[PDB]
């Protein structure tokens, strides 16, 4: 049910459905500086390179 | 609620806190499993920026 095969159909179901995806940090600027109908929700939780 | 209870630090996230980084307070505060201990691990190392 909310495990996602690729990034955009991630995006679709965030965008439909009362769904909450989970993208890293940068992918989250992106789309956040992109469409102005979503949102990031708290800080970075980890420190991947 | 007035917080003198210390399950209302974890009842409450808005009044935020922190410690000195001994194992007294960060180990002891990890392990030793109780439930709002580990609410105050939990906000704890996920606001450990």
């Amino acid at each position: 049910s909310v495990l996602v095969k690729s990034n955009e159909e991630g995006i679709q179901r965030v965008l439909t459905s009362d769904y909450a995806f989970l993208m890293e940090s940068t992918t989250i600027e992106f789309v956040t500086q992109r469409n102005c109908n979503l949102t990031q929700i708290g800080g970075l939780i980890d420190s991947k390179g | 609620s007035p917080i003198d209870s210390a399950d209302d630090l974890a009842k409450q996230t808005k009044i935020e806190y922190g410690a000195v980084e001994d194992g007294a307070t960060m180990t002891f505060f990890k392990k030793s499993k109780i439930s709002t201990y580990d609410k105050m691990w939990a906000f704890m190392s996920s606001r450990r920026q």
